[PDB]
RNA sequence: AUUCUGUGAUACCUAGGGGACGGGUAAAGGCGAAGGCAAUCUUUUAUGUAAAAACUGACGUCGAAGGACGAAGGCAAAGGGAACAAAAAGGAUUAGAUACCCCAGUAGUCUUUGCAGACAAUUAUGAAUGCCAUAGGUUAGAUUUUUAAUUUAGUCUAUAAA
């Protein structure tokens, strides 16, 4: 099913966000699943100042990935990611409708535009 | 015919499936090229290290609204052409 | 550089003046009650308004209205005190310290669903 | 957004307060007054210009009542149109 | 023609209502 | 999806037909350097696709 | 330069009577220039017609778009009603479910517009900054 | 089999009114007023009169006779009905002479109306044999549909996200059976060209597989493609490869059926002058000067542009009754949303003077006393 | 920002800056506008005590009715004085 | 008044910890057999509604009893314990004050496993079928010359015959 993670790492290292990156990828790529686009946002302000693992942060660095995979895998790349202590915090979503229709229009994660649905 | 139709819309949808699949990642190798190329300390204009400096601002209503309000100005071509397509598509079922 | 703030917590009770300094120091924390206010007599409009004039006075005092170039006004609270202490920022009380304020803001706390309130009061 | 409801039927269309009703002006001029006195003193020399004002209202002749607003009538010629209808 | 006589009293009501809001705020200081 | 292996295999065969490169109009004309690698290019393209869509159309990845 | 100054503020002061934006093509009366009409008794700036749905796309799935959340929430977080939004039951509940989506998984704020979008709009360097303090 | 009775309703004049059409299109997302509207770019109910006996009575030909209070004492009677029969059971109407007397000042300007054309003047009319015309038929090429102006298909750029899709899965969708054979009848007369052709020195177009195979051989080409999806939809040509297509097909006839001459290539013979070289000027109004990158002004009811050139540089409330210019208004055309836009000129001096003369408003008389 | 971060709290968005065409005084009356729109003072009174759901449910019905019913009064006393201006 | 505070309170901050709560959206709105259900993500579950076709071919309605479900409070065991708060207790008011009001405050409210089965568990109106004339709103769809009208299933006001 068609899944979208948003994952907060922390700012300090780029090497982080890759070996996290590359972690997830490649578990939802052995399972079965089929990764649609993985965007690199920055390092920009969090919502709000929040304290994860005795440490205080501001910005984190986001990252988007989109993937089509199992639920069981889908949980899998959750708990995976929660129990990384370099994340900040995670939102997975269960993109999309359900029919195919709506299924075959998602592409690469749009910043200045949207999902025409 | 009526139980047809449902299979070709069911088809159309394959081939749209069909033609996006140019930019998925399949295997590890295409997964490490592609994190290593969009991954990178001096990837968004570095100055600035946020994609709220090269995209500054994601597309909000105002500018939405502005599209077909405050300019109509030669974003009609740009547009044009992908939706022409699009009823080119459609008709002929051939995503072009 | 953030500014200097003049938090004014006003309740249906009593008013609080607080001027903290950039980094959220208080510097001259008064209240009605400081200035003799008895139990029900630190209420009243006219004493919100006599407490906020001695404050700007006090402030004179200390030499902060040549030595505060940005300030914030904070307003917690819809007691009698938010209107009183306006007009003595807004009159002839301030004046030196009225052109040197950028921000005026609204600190009142809501809770969304927060704990459970007091049971309703039954005073027929 | 939803349009405006139907009225129910009600015993008399009209408006409590046809006219509007007029505040005693110096009854401010008297607050202006209040509010020197608090800041600047009772025995002052700024009050004096504000003192005089006050006493200028009470001299002058109060202005005349304004003709009615015959709205109550237009209503009440209108209600069985406008709503559902009349009850009694 | 008609116009004109229109006009004229927007002129009128313009300037009595700006006038208002110059007297209106001398009561904000 | 509601869908099975004939509607699937029949419309990855369909969508690899309509979009085979065309060959050039006559054999002359023709330049064997360019047709042979668009021919070596969507060869590879239409056999990721294949791999792509049978992974998204599996029924072990749906729900309830 | 003292007269030609002063000219233009009274200049200015009619021109912001006039509420109306005259166009090209506009058919205008005798009576559009009268005080009752410039008057702008209309006390709606509404929505035309359900934004939502012209443009046709599906809110719950740009839950990402900060600028979208921050357009339907007011400057202190709380959602629009209908009435500002102008949109219908469905596609309020939509964007109410959109809005709530984001602040319940923590990537927006739910007291006010997003820290990125504070930074590009008026008080840019005023904003409320944090001293170390320490 | 129809009643008598019901035989002279069809014929009534009541029977006649035409349905009232929607109004004039705007931008479908903007912050248009509710309870206050302002008079519309075109009129959308009909405009009615009767005699001067007959309007002393409040007798319109309507359901009840109409008020004396807001019916008599103008000069031109003209009322409009939006409902015959209100819940209030009265006839909700109202005055109609914003736009019936905005037609007669138009009238008065004595100003055709010509196609837009891209920025060698050449003002051609709109009231052709080869432009004007809307019927057709399917064996006719490509190149004439531009001629045309009234177009069955929707606008693409004009049509909004929301509206395009919906087009698509409802007029789109569900003509690919018909598309196919659209195709049939094109190559089955190919295929009789080089016959008839060999024949100098048709089928029965029933072939599926050429037709699959044809739509291949298109792909490379998408132009010639698109000349023929629009020939099956009747959309209105968008690229060069050009009438009316930065702002789409107009809703309306180019005309808008508010003025019926060809052209103004005559010279008003005046009595004792002779013949003028220009048009007779036009006082019109000042709007929204400059000091906005635009002045507008008001051109006997209609708003337009500023010429190309104070008065417009600044608001002056002395001047009493606004500021006042005389213009000549030289080319008048309906855009695509149905507006009447102006291309109004600055005027002369001496043909202002020369109206004015018979105004007897002119300070100086040219005949005559003037002796240079 | 870069060397000091922004203060993220609720009185962030309850902010309004000073500028040249808005002084303190102007921005006062922007605040208490405002503050007036989202209902801050009415919060403050509803949570002072507890409402249980019955309670507040039958509490909104009735405010929602008073408020549908003068919609739909202001609609009629403004249909009235259209239907009067044209002479009915 | 009891009460908190010089063992530094209220007020303004910094850094951690801990529990239950659900602001706006929000509506005559909606969902379930009812009781009842309002922050959020994933997972999971039975009905129901609209439009077209296709399919089974009376397979339907009500339903003593048994069994299941059943608000708040309550009982039992182990957790939890910020807030609220029966009880117990104190301070006032009063002719008297158990009270209403106030400073504080335990069960309990919450989590897990059972018992319990009483409610203004209400629409003071059992469920279901056939049928009877209109108008104005409103909810989720459908059709159309989608602008605005027809139309299916609900819901709420005001009426005709009765
Ligand atoms: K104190
Ligand atoms: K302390
Ligand atoms: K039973
Ligand atoms: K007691
Ligand atoms: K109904
Ligand atoms: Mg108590
Ligand atoms: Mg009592
Ligand atoms: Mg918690
Ligand atoms: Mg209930
Ligand atoms: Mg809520
Ligand atoms: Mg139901
Ligand atoms: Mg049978
Ligand atoms: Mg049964
Ligand atoms: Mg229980
Ligand atoms: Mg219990
Ligand atoms: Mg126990
Ligand atoms: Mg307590
Ligand atoms: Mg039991
Ligand atoms: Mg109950
Ligand atoms: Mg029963
Ligand atoms: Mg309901
Ligand atoms: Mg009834």
């Amino acid at each position: 099913m068609l899944y979208e993670t948003i994952g907060i790492v922390r700012p300090g290292n780029i090497a982080e966000v890759k070996e996290l990156v590359l972690t997830a990828g490649k578990l939802i790529l052995n399972q079965g699943g089929v990764i649609r686009d993985i965007k690199n946002w920055g390092t920009f302000l969090l919502p709000r100042p929040i304290s994860t693992n005795q440490q205080r942060h501001n910005r984190g660095h986001y990252f988007v990935m989109r993937y089509d995979a199992s639920i069981a895998t889908h949980e899998e790349v959750r708990r995976t990611m929660k129990a990384d202590p370099r994340v900040i915090r995670t939102a997975n979503v269960k993109l999309g409708d359900g029919k195919l229709e709506t299924l075959s229009r998602f592409g690469a994660i749009p910043w200045r535009s949207l999902e025409e649905a | 015919e009526k139980e047809a139709m449902k299979s070709e819309a069911r088809r159309d949808a394959v081939v749209q499936l069909y033609v996006a699949s140019k930019n998925f990642i399949v295997d590890e190798k295409e997964l490490e090229e592609h994190v290593n190329k969009h991954f990178t300390e001096k990837i968004h204009n570095a100055s600035g290290r946020s994609i709220w400096d090269s995209q500054k601002n994601p597309i909000s209503m105002r500018e939405l609204r502005n599209e077909f309000s405050g300019f109509n100005t030669t974003s009609a071509a740009v547009k044009t052409t992908v939706r022409q397509k699009n009823v080119a598509e459609e008709l002929t079922g051939g995503k072009l | 550089d953030e500014p200097y703030h003049f938090h004014i917590y006003s309740h249906k009770h009593n008013t609080h003046i607080t001027v903290t300094k950039p980094n959220r120091d208080a510097l001259i924390s008064l209240s009605c009650g400081n200035l003799g206010f008895k139990k029900s007599n630190r209420k009243h409009y006219d004493s919100a308004y006599q407490l906020g004039a001695y404050v700007v006075d006090k402030m004179h005092q200390m030499n902060l209205h040549n030595k505060i170039k940005k300030m914030e006004v904070v307003l917690r609270g819809f007691g009698p005190g938010r209107e009183a202490v306006i007009k003595v920022l807004l009159g002839n009380e301030g004046r030196m310290l009225r052109s040197s304020i950028v921000r005026v803001s609204d600190a009142t706390r809501l809770k969304f669903g927060g704990t459970r309130s007091k049971k309703p009061r039954r005073l027929g | 957004p939803n349009k405006p409801i139907r009225l129910p039927p009600l015993k008399q269309l009209r408006v409590r307060q046809a006219n509007k009703a007029e505040e005693n002006p110096c009854i401010a001029v008297m607050s202006s007054v209040l509010a020197c006195w608090a800041s600047a003193g009772y025995n002052s020399a700024g009050c004096a210009t504000v003192e005089n004002a006050l006493r200028a209202c009470m001299d002058a002749p109060k202005p005349a009542p304004k003709p009615n607003n015959t709205i109550n009538y237009h209503l009440s010629r209108f209600q069985e149109r406008l709503t559902q209808g009349k009850s009694k | 023609e008609l116009e004109n006589k229109t006009y004229e009293s927007w002129k009128k009501w313009a300037t009595t209502e700006i006038a208002r809001q110059e007297s209106a705020r001398a009561s904000m200081y | 999806y509601l869908l099975n292996k004939d509607e699937f295999d029949s419309a990855i065969q369909y969508a690899e037909h309509i979009l085979k490169p065309i060959k050039a109009e006559d054999r002359l004309t023709a330049d064997p350097e360019k047709e042979d690698e668009e021919a070596r290019e969507h060869a590879a393209r239409h056999a990721k696709a294949v791999a792509a869509l049978e992974r998204i159309a599996k029924l072990e990845h749906g729900g309830a | 330069v003292q007269e030609l100054l002063q000219s233009e503020v009274t200049s200015n002061n009619y021109m912001r009577m006039m509420r109306r934006r005259w166009n090209n093509g506009d058919v205008y009366a005798p009576r559009d220039l009268s005080p009752y009409e410039m008057k702008g008794r209309n006390g709606g700036w509404v929505e035309a017609a359900d934004v939502v749905d012209e443009l046709g796309f599906s809110p719950l799935d740009n839950y990402r778009n900060f600028s979208l959340i921050s357009d339907y929430i007011t400057p202190f977080g709380r959602i629009r009603h209908s009435k500002e939004t102008g949109l219908k039951p469905v596609n309020q509940r939509k964007i109410a479910k959109m809005v709530r989506r984001a602040i319940g998984l923590g990537i927006h704020p739910s007291v006010h517009k997003h820290p990125e979008i504070l930074k590009n709009s008026n008080g840019r360097h005023l904003l409320p900054l944090v001293v170390p303090k320490g | 089999g129809v009643s008598p009775g019901g035989a002279l309703l069809r014929t009534s004049r009541m029977f006649s009114l035409p349905p009232v059409i929607p109004p004039p299109p705007g931008n479908k997302l903007q912050m248009i007023s509710e309870r206050a509207s302002a008079t519309e770019a075109y009129p959308t109910h009909q405009v009615l009169t009767t005699f001067e006996s007959s309007r002393s009575r409040g007798d319109w030909g309507l359901k009840r006779p109409l008020p004396l209070k807001s019916t008599t004492g103008t000069t031109y009677p003209m009322v409009k009905v939006k409902e015959m029969d209100s819940l209030e059971q009265i006839t909700d109407f109202t005055s109609g002479t914003q736009h019936g007397l905005t037609l007669k000042k138009f009238q008065a300007l004595n100003i055709p109306i010509s196609t837009p054309s891209e920025i060698r003047p050449v003002q051609r009319s709109v009231f052709e044999a080869d432009t004007d015309v809307t019927a057709f038929s399917p064996d006719e090429q490509i190149q004439e549909a531009e001629k045309r102006w009234k177009f069955s298909g929707p606008w693409l750029a004009g049509m909004t996200p929301g509206e395009f899709k919906e087009y698509l899965a409802k007029t789109v969708r569900p003509k690919r059976a018909e598309f196919r054979k659209f195709i049939q009848k094109k190559i089955a007369a190919q295929k009789t060209e080089a016959a008839n052709r060999e024949l100098q020195e048709k089928p029965e177009s029933i072939t599926d597989d050429e037709v699959t195979e044809y739509l291949r051989r298109l792909r490379n080409d998408n132009q010639v493609l698109y000349d023929l999806v629009g020939q099956f939809l009747d959309l209105a040509p968008l690229k060069p490869p050009s009438p009316y297509g930065g702002r789409g097909p107009p809703i309306t006839h180019p005309s808008a059926g508010i003025s019926y001459l060809r052209t103004a290539a005559y010279l008003n013979n005046h009595p004792i002058y002779g013949p003028q070289k220009s048009h007779p000027p036009v006082q019109a109004r000042v709007l929204k000067p400059r000091r906005g990158n635009d002045a507008k002004i008001g051109v006997a009811g209609f708003v337009a542009d500023g010429p190309l050139g104070s008065v417009m540089d600044k608001f002056d409330p002395s001047i009493e009754g606004g500021a006042k210019l005389w213009v000549n208004v030289d080319k008048a055309t309906v855009d695509s949303t149905g507006r009447v836009q102006l291309t109004v000129s600055d005027a002369k001096a001496t043909d202002v003077l020369i109206a004015k003369e018979l105004i007897g408003d002119a300070r100086e008389p040219i005949f005559g006393s003037a002796p240079k | 920002q870069q060397e000091l971060n922004i203060r993220l709290r609720p009185s962030t968005g309850r902010t309004f800056y000073v500028s040249g065409h808005q002084d303190f005084a102007g921005a006062l009356k922007l605040l208490h506008r405002t503050v007036a729109a989202n209902k801050v003072k009415k919060d403050v009174r509803l949570q002072r005590f507890h409402e249980r759901p019955a309670l507040k449910r039958k509490r909104n019905l009735r405010e929602r009715w008073r408020a549908r019913f003068k919609e739909g009064f202001k609609a009629a006393v403004n249909r009235t004085f259209e239907l009067k201006n044209q002479g009915w």
